[PDB]
């Protein structure tokens, strides 16, 4: 979304109340995170707590491993509720953006003020706390969805093009899953058909081998600030933490069937945090429930059985596929009756163009026959 | 017929290129210079061979105009600029 | 202005061909899933037999 | 024999069978000039495939309803020898019932 | 009685047929668009920008 004066006025008016609300949310989220971190350190697996090292097979660069460095706390409901987890995730996003802005301010002293003016003129990178009314919140969500639309197609295309150019699926079912994975949101994708793509891509690329450019695109699509990007293991850590929280909440909801009892707005927010339901689509409860059930089905039974989610790259692609809108086409079909090269009509045809028209025109067969006969006669005379 | 250009070829022969399959083949066995179907495609032999297509007046059974609902997609975004506008 | 446009223009034919093939594949899958379901209904002879039994014949 | 009446289903959209048939006829009428016949063993066209699928569904629905028009059912629904056997069995049964009713009335 | 039994299936079949018709219509629209594009291409009055749009 482009900046505007109205949004600038809105954010300037709500600047200090927004900061106060952000501080209160910071205290609450620190409490929640303290509970969660204590639980992880106490009951977490040895590899997860000790931060086991997983190195790439080519350049031996460490990155988070989905199996070892990610853990689903099945018993987190006792200490932390689902709403607290959602609050923590939202605060994590807001705190990331605020921390980047504060770092810029500290780095550049008082010279960041005009850049702050640019910042407050757009809702893309402002915290949710800056909105004090429903309309402002709707505009902020619209800006976030616009950024997601802007960013996701690049990530999807990167993944698909790299895999298709450097590899092909093994079997027909994998082919169908791969082809149907990257369909536009206007059609409904069957998670059962699409799941094998997760194993196929695990064979190709895991989350531990994700490239830095693809990571940048993904972080853009998740509304995670990317500047300064730095090494790939910082935003990678952010992504891992966010999706670990999301998986814990998803396990809680699946086990307790909370989504059925969840209200309409809370359900919409829950889907949105999973990048499943844009607000500009004006989805109803039926569609939200369908998408959430499809997401749970894609996670698969193994997620509940052992807390193991499918490949995170493929999961991110699948969820972001809902922001891959069909390519725009505007204009009545009658426009196809016009011509594009009328301005050249005055130039006419030169000798070469006339020759080409004569040779390759409707008389082409006659010209070919005459030319071949003449050439054969000349060759015979030569011999 | 007009003197207007057509789909660009890059001075390449489509019967031997690495993506030749993407170009339809006509009855005469000459692959088209474009994804479209061409009946009078030809090949010329200079130092290198190159494909050519001569525009001509040909009548094609025109399917009736559909409704705007089934081909228009109003997903336009502020950043989007169409190819015509870019040109 | 020069390079990216040229490479996009080079890409166009292959992508068009692949998307046409994909649409044909979708249509083929749609056709292949169609089967005529022949339903079976209770034979009326048994109904006639039960009617006779009810008559005490 | 059937068991229980199947659980009720709510239509997602409202439309009559006659309206659907008219829409299908309109859709297939505009492509008649473009539509080209071919040998049975030769590959089919998009128009032919659409026509076959639509007519198959329409005539399956009609036969389930009770509109036993065998002339079109044998064309738009028969694709298997088992299907042909089922159609022949159905064709005899309907004619037999019609004759039986007529003579029972006479 | 038979009609009551074979009711939900008939409604689902009708809805599926309607959906199939709505699915096929865009394909015919694309085919017509390609026909017109080819017509203009054969006349040498088609720009790549128009084709991409
Ligand atoms: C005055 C001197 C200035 C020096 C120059 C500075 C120049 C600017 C550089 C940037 C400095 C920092 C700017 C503020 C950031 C805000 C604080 C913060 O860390 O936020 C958390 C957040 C952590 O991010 P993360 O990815 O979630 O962390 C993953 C971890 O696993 C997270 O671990 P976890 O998963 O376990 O979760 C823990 C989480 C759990 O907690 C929570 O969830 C609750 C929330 C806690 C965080 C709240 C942050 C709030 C931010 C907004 C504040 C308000 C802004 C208001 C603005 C308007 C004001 C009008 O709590 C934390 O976030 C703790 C993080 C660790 C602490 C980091 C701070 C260390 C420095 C401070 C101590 C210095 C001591 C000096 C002693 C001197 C001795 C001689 O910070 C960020 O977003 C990262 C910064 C982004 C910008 C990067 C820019 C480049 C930096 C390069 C630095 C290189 C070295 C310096 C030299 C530079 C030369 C070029
Ligand atoms: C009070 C407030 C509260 C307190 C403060 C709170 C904290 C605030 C600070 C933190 C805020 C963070 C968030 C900021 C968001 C907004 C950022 C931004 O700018 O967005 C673009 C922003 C518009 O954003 P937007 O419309 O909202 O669209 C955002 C979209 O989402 C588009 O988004 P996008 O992602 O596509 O855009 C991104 C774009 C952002 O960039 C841009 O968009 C470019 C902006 C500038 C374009 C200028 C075009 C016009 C040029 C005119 C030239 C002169 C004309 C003639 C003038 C004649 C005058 C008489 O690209 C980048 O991000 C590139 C990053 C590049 C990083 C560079 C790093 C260099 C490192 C160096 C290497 C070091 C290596 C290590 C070495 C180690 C050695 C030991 O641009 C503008 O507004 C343009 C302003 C142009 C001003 C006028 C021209 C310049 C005037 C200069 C005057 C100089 C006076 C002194 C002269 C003295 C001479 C002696
Ligand atoms: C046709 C001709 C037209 C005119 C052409 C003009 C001539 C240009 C010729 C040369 C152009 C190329 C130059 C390339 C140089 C080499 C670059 C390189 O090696 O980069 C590697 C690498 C690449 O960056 P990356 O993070 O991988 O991704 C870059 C993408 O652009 C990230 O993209 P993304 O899509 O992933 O993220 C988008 C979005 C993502 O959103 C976010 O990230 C959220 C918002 C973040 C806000 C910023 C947070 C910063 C946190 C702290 C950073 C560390 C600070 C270190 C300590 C301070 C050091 C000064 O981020 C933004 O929107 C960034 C907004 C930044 C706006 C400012 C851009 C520069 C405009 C000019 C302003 C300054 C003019 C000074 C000269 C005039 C003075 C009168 O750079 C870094 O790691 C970044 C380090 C940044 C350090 C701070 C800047 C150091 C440079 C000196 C600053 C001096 C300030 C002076 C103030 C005024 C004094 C009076
Ligand atoms: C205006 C400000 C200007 C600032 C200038 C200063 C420089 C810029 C400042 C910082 C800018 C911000 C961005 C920095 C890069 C961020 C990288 C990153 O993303 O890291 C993430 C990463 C976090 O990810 P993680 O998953 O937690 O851990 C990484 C994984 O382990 C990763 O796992 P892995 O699988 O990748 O494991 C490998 C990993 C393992 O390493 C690590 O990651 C561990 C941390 C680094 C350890 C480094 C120390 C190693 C031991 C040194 C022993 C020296 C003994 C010498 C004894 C001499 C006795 C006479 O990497 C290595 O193996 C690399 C080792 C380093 C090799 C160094 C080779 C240098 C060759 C020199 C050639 C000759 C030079 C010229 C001649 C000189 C002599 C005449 O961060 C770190 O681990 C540490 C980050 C530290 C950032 C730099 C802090 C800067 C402080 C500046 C203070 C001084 C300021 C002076 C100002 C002056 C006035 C202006
Ligand atoms: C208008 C112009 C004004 C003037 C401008 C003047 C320009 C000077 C030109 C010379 C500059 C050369 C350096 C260019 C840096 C940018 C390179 C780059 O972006 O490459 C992309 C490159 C390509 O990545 P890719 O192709 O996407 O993916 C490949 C891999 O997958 C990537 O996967 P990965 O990320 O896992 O693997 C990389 C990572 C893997 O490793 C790790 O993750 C472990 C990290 C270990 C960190 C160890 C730090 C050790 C520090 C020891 C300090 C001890 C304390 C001493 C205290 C007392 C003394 C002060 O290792 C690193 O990249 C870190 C290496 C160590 C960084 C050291 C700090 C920066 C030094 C910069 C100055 C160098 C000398 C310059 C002069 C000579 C020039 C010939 O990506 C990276 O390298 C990403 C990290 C970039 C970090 C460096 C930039 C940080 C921001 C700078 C802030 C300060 C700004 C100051 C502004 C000054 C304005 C005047
Ligand atoms: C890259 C470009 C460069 C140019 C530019 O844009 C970006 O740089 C930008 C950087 C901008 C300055 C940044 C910060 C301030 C301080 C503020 O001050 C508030 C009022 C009071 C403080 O509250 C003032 O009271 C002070 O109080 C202090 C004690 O607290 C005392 O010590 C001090 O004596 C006394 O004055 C008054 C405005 C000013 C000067 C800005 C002007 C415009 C710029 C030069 C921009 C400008 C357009
Ligand atoms: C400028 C620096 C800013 C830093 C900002 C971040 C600060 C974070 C502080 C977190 C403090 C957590 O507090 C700490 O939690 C761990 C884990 O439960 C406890 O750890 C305790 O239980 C664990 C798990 O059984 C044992 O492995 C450990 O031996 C034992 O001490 C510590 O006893 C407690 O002190």
């Amino acid at each position: 979304m482009q900046g505007s004066w109205s949004v600038l006025k809105k954010n300037c008016s709500n600047f200090f109340p927004g900061l106060l609300a952000f501080a209160q949310q910071t205290q609450e989220a620190y409490g929640i995170w303290l509970r969660i971190y204590n639980r992880q350190q106490k009951y977490g697996p040895t590899d997860f707590v000790e931060q086991s090292e997983t190195f790439s097979p080519d350049y031996h660069k460490r990155f988070h491993s989905q199996d070892k460095n990610m853990w689903v706390d099945k018993e987190l409901c006792t200490e932390v509720s689902q709403k607290e987890v959602a609050r923590l995730m939202t605060y994590k996003l807001d705190m990331w953006r605020m921390a980047h802005c504060a770092g810029a301010l500290l780095a550049t002293g008082g010279y960041a003020i005009p850049f702050g003016l640019f910042w407050l003129a757009n809702d893309t990178w402002v915290p949710s706390s800056f909105n004090l009314t429903g309309e402002e919140l709707r505009a902020w969500r619209e800006a976030q969805d616009l950024y997601r639309y802007r960013s996701a197609p690049s990530y999807l295309t990167d993944t698909k093009w790299h895999f298709d150019f450097h590899a092909y699926p093994w079997n027909e079912t994998q082919e169908r899953a791969w082809d149907d994975l990257f369909e536009k949101n206007d059609v409904r994708r069957d998670p059962k058909v699409v799941r094998p793509a997760a194993e196929m891509y695990d064979g190709f690329i895991k989350f531990e081998l994700i490239r830095r450019k693809s990571l940048r695109h993904l972080c853009r699509s998740m509304n995670i600030p990317t500047f300064p990007m730095l090494a790939r293991l910082c935003n990678g850590t952010r992504v891992r933490d966010y999706w670990n929280l999301a998986w814990c909440e998803d396990y809680m909801v699946i086990t307790q069937r909370l989504h059925e009892s969840m209200t309409d707005e809370e359900l919409y927010d829950y889907a949105w945090r999973r990048y499943l339901a844009p607000y500009d689509k004006n989805l109803n409860r039926e569609q939200l429930m369908e998408r959430v059930e499809d997401y749970f089905e894609f996670l698969g039974p193994d997620f509940v059985a052992h807390g193991k989610a499918p490949n995170l790259v493929i999961l991110t692609n699948y969820v972001l596929g809902y922001y891959n809108d069909p390519a725009y086409l505007e204009g009545d079909i009658s426009e196809l009756d016009k011509n594009d090269y009328d301005h050249l009509a005055s130039w006419g045809k030169d000798a070469f163009l006339r020759r080409l028209e004569f040779e390759n025109g409707p008389l082409r067969d006659q010209v070919e026959a005459h030319t071949q006969r003449l050439l054969a006669e000349r060759a015979a005379i030569a011999k | 017929v007009g003197n207007g250009p057509t789909f660009s070829t890059g001075g390449e022969c489509m019967n031997t290129c690495d993506i030749q399959n993407a170009f339809p083949m006509n009855d005469r066995g000459v692959r088209s210079s474009s994804p479209f179907q061409e009946p009078n495609t030809a090949i010329y032999d200079s130092y290198l061979a190159w494909t050519y297509f001569q525009p001509m007046d040909v009548h094609i059974e025109k399917l009736p105009a559909p409704e705007a609902k089934y081909y228009q997609r109003h997903t336009k975004k502020p950043w989007d600029v169409s190819s015509t506008e870019l040109t | 202005d020069i390079m990216v446009p040229s490479f996009v223009y080079n890409k166009l034919p292959v992508i068009h061909f692949l998307q046409e093939k994909r649409a044909e594949q979708k249509l083929r899958r749609v056709l292949d899933e169609t089967y005529t379901e022949w339903t079976e209904e209770l034979d009326q002879a048994h109904v006639t037999d039960a009617i006779t039994r009810s008559l005490n014949i | 024999y059937k068991g229980e009446v199947p659980p009720h289903y709510t239509r997602k959209s409202s439309a009559t069978i006659e309206q659907v048939e008219k829409e299908i006829d309109a859709l297939l009428g505009g492509a008649e000039k473009l539509r080209k016949t071919s040998t049975d063993d030769q590959p089919m066209d998009k128009l032919t495939l659409m026509e076959r699928c639509l007519r198959h569904a329409l005539w399956s629905y009609h036969k389930e309803e009770g509109r036993y028009d065998f002339d079109q059912i044998g064309r738009w629904v028969v694709y298997t020898p088992e299907d042909e056997v089922k159609l022949a069995q159905l064709k005899r049964e309907v004619e037999a019932k019609e004759k039986l009713a007529a003579l029972r009335k006479r | 009685t038979l009609q009551q039994y074979r009711r939900a299936s008939q409604d689902k079949r009708l809805d599926d047929l309607v959906d199939l018709l709505e699915r096929f219509k865009p394909v015919l629209a694309r085919e017509a668009i390609m026909q017109r594009l080819t017509i203009k291409h054969l006349e040498g009055q088609l720009g790549v920008w128009r084709y991409m749009d």
